[PDB]
């Protein structure tokens, strides 16, 4: 809860700061899982 | 078949075992809308080029143009263009549009230019900034004789430089030499204002300056509008500004003098109707990027396809239709 | 008419007034930066109480505090002259028209009727509207510049519970802008037709501040 | 300690053009430009695996 | 140099003209008669 | 930005300007384009190691 994210890989669709996505600029998802991490 | 572009991009025949990105996804617009406004006044370019006679050069006149469709192909009725090609002109707006005329001698066509003048540093000056187009018209035919019309004079010389758009109506004369006149002639202080010596080619010109950065729009082109569709990936022409993406709704709170729309970046996001007057939502149709999962060339030839950061409700359902692109 | 009493101009501070709208562009929830002529904070201007000649020099802030409609309007012009299509603001309570003519100019106008010259001419420009103008307690902000081709104007009423003298009301407030006049004159000196406030715009980068609704609440001087 | 980073692909096209373009057409000359930038990236988004 | 095949095509144009036609150029005959080709090597002759 | 041309749009230089002069303006911003590309991919790989 401290460490404030803003990556732009999700799936949903005033806009947020993932408006890069259409200049061509995506966020892939890791592999690994946080809940696997934990 | 994704296979073959796996083997196109490896440059190689023959695939591992893994995940390879190969190309992208992009859905292809359907409409072609132009939404242009609803004026269908022509403009009096006929008053601009033809008339009783021009006016001079320091006493020049720029005609405005306003609430006017205007026609390029009927310029050509009775050409160096600057900025905006003239192939283009049939089909954009602006706001208003400039027609400043003055007259030069057949030696003078070359030194007036935007960047570039003797006669032009101090009668008329042209700004850097410049978009518009000069007309090339000989009137060497239209006024030759010992005296043909004395409502044109010229200086040669000022006391300094002359801004852009400027005007001296001041009944004065000029000098350029060492002691102070008034009136009186001497020691170079004689008259800077010469009228034209007409013998035999005189060069008598237009000049159409256009805008850059138009508001909404007051004139406009002959080419008609369509209908608005929404919900699905256009490509869309308001006013001159092209572009493709889907036309939803805004749910905003534009003022009511904007027309334009951005997001945090430069991103034209908004827009307004120029006949609707209803504010809008661009948002570009669905895309994203292509991965293929092969289990290798040397076990099977079956391919899986996985397209990256797009929903499921999103994939073309016309899998058979495809060949139309 | 030669209607002169006796005549100091005095001071006050300009309380983070004079920002505008630069561009016709919607923003929200952004920090957008603008290098254009603007008002700089803390800066001395002119309240006068008073009419002279005052300069144009590529851009005048105008501010008034009334509360009945006595001031009427501005004249622009780099000449005194019958020439070089002088402007021209007049209000006569039910509709704000302006005029850009070629009249010689007089020595102490008033508009209560075209008294504020002697001699008509040949007109150029002519505009009629509702807005330009809307009618102690009210203010009537005002800027104007002449800028690549056509004159800018932006103004905001707002309410004012301040006192009258010497003081111009903390607080933000952006000018929005009316009508874009496409008239292209060249303006060196100018003066009012009759509070007063003159202040005059330098080139100056800022930094706008815009909301969710898309108004600009507050901005920064960059080089105060 | 810092263990990963976020993984960033880009698109050559949608980034020098504007998807909407003959842009397209005139990316073609270069050829091997948009390639080597998205292996380079593919293999930063395999390394923070 | 050496080419494969030299195309010679002949017309009479007026004298205002000589430069409007061009590649990707309007007017009278730039867009409705004739058109030189966007990436048209070789070359044009006017005279008198 | 506009890599010293005169539009950062493409769709309003390739709407108003004459085709064969459009191969310099549409040129630098291309470059401009591919520079910025190039230094991002070079600081990502500089700061993944
Ligand atoms: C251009 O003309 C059309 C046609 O009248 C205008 O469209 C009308 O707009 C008003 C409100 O703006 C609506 O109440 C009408 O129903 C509209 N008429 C039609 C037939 O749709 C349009 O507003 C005009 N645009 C401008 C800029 O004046
Ligand atoms: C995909 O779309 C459906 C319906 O449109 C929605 O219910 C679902 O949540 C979407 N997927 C994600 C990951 O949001
Ligand atoms: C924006 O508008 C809404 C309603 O129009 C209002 O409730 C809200 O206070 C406004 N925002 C600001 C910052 O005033």
């Amino acid at each position: 809860n401290k460490v404030t994210l803003a990556d732009a890989g999700f799936i949903k669709q005033r806009d947020l700061i993932c408006a890069q996505k259409f200049k061509g600029l995506t966020v892939l998802p890791p592999l690994l899982t946080d809940e696997m991490i934990a | 078949d994704p296979l073959s572009e796996t083997k196109c991009t490896l440059k190689s025949f023959t695939v591992e075992k893994g995940i390879y990105q190969t190309s992208n996804f992009r859905v292809q617009p359907t409409e072609s809308i132009v939404r242009f406004p609803n004026i269908t006044n022509l403009c009096p370019f006929d008053e601009v080029f033809n008339a009783t006679r021009f006016a001079s050069v320091y006493a020049w006149n720029r005609k405005r143009i306003s609430n006017c469709v205007a026609d390029y192909s009927v310029l050509y009725n009775l050409f160096k263009c600057y900025g905006v090609s003239p192939t283009k002109l049939n089909d954009l707006c602006f706001t208003n549009v400039y027609a400043d005329s003055f007259v030069i001698r057949g030696d003078e066509v070359r030194q007036i230019a935007p960047g570039q003048g003797n006669i032009a540093d101090y009668n008329y000056k042209l700004p850097d900034d410049f978009t518009g187009c000069v007309i090339a018209w000989n009137s060497n035919k239209l006024d030759s004789k010992v005296s043909g019309n004395y409502n044109y004079l010229y200086r040669l010389f000022r006391k300094s430089n002359l801004k852009p758009f400027e005007r001296d109506i001041s009944t004065e004369i000029y000098q350029a030499g060492n002691k102070p006149c008034n009136g009186v002639a001497g020691f170079n202080c004689y008259f800077p204002l010469r009228s034209y010596s007409f013998r035999p080619q005189p060069y008598r010109v237009v000049v159409l300056s256009f805008e850059l950065l138009h508001a909404p729009a007051t004139v406009c082109g002959p080419k008609k509008s369509t209908n608005l569709v929404k919900n699905k990936c256009v490509n869309f022409n308001f006013n001159g500004l092209k572009g493709t993406g889907v036309l939803t709704e805004s749910n905003k709170k534009f003022l009511p003098f904007q027309q334009f729309g951005r997001d945090i970046a430069d991103t034209t996001d908004a827009v307004r109707d120029p006949q609707t007057l209803e504010i809008l939502d661009i948002t570009p149709c669905s895309f994203g990027g292509v991965s293929v999962i092969t289990p290798g060339t040397n076990t099977s030839n079956q391919v899986a396809v996985l397209y990256q950061g797009v929903n499921c409700t999103e994939v073309p359902v016309a899998i058979h239709a495809d060949q139309l692109t | 008419n030669l209607t002169t009493r006796t005549q100091p101009p005095a001071y006050t501070n300009s309380f983070t007034r004079g920002v505008y709208y630069p561009d016709k562009v919607f923003r929200s929830s952004v920090l957008h930066s603008t290098q254009d002529l603007f008002l700089p904070f803390f800066s001395n201007v002119t309240w006068f109480h008073d009419n002279p000649v005052l300069p144009f020099n590529d851009g005048v802030y105008f501010a008034s505090i009334e509360k009945s409609n006595i001031i009427r309007g501005w004249i622009f012009g780099t000449t005194l002259d019958s020439k070089t299509q002088s402007l021209l603001i007049v209000n006569n309570a039910t509709n704000v028209v302006i005029k850009v003519c070629e009249f010689q100019f007089c020595n102490d106008p008033f508009l209560d009727e075209f008294r504020v010259y002697s001699s008509a001419n040949n007109c150029t420009f002519e505009y009629v509207s509702q807005p330009f103008l809307m009618d102690f307690k009210n203010l009537r902000e005002f800027v104007f510049k002449n800028i690549d081709g056509y004159f800018k104007i932006y103004s905001k009423h707002t309410p004012i519970i301040v006192r009258e003298p010497e003081d111009l009301p903390q607080g933000f407030s952006a000018l929005e802008p009316l009508v874009d006049l496409p008239i292209g004159i060249n303006i060196t000196r100018f003066q009012t037709l009759l509070a007063y406030y003159v202040g005059y715009l330098q080139p100056r980068t800022f930094l706008l501040k815009y909301n969710e609704n898309g108004t600009i609440t507050d901005a920064v001087d960059c080089a105060l | 300690l810092p263990v990963s980073m976020t993984k960033t692909s880009v698109d050559c096209t949608m980034y020098i053009c504007g998807d909407s373009t003959e842009c397209s057409n005139l990316l073609l000359q270069y050829g091997s430009f948009c390639t080597q930038l998205k292996r380079a990236l593919t293999g930063i988004a395999v390394e923070q695996d | 140099l050496c080419f494969t095949n030299v195309y010679a095509d002949s017309f009479v144009i007026r004298g205002d003209e000589v430069r409007q036609i061009a590649p990707g150029q309007t007017g009278n005959i730039a867009d409705y008669n004739y058109k030189l080709p966007d990436d048209f090597t070789g070359c044009v002759i006017a005279w008198n | 930005s506009k890599f010293g041309a005169i539009s950062s749009v493409l769709n309003d230089i390739f709407s108003r300007l004459d085709p064969p002069e459009a191969e310099v303006q549409i040129d630098r911003l291309i470059t401009g384009r591919l520079q910025s590309l190039q230094t991002y991919v070079t600081q990502q790989l500089i700061r993944a190691a």
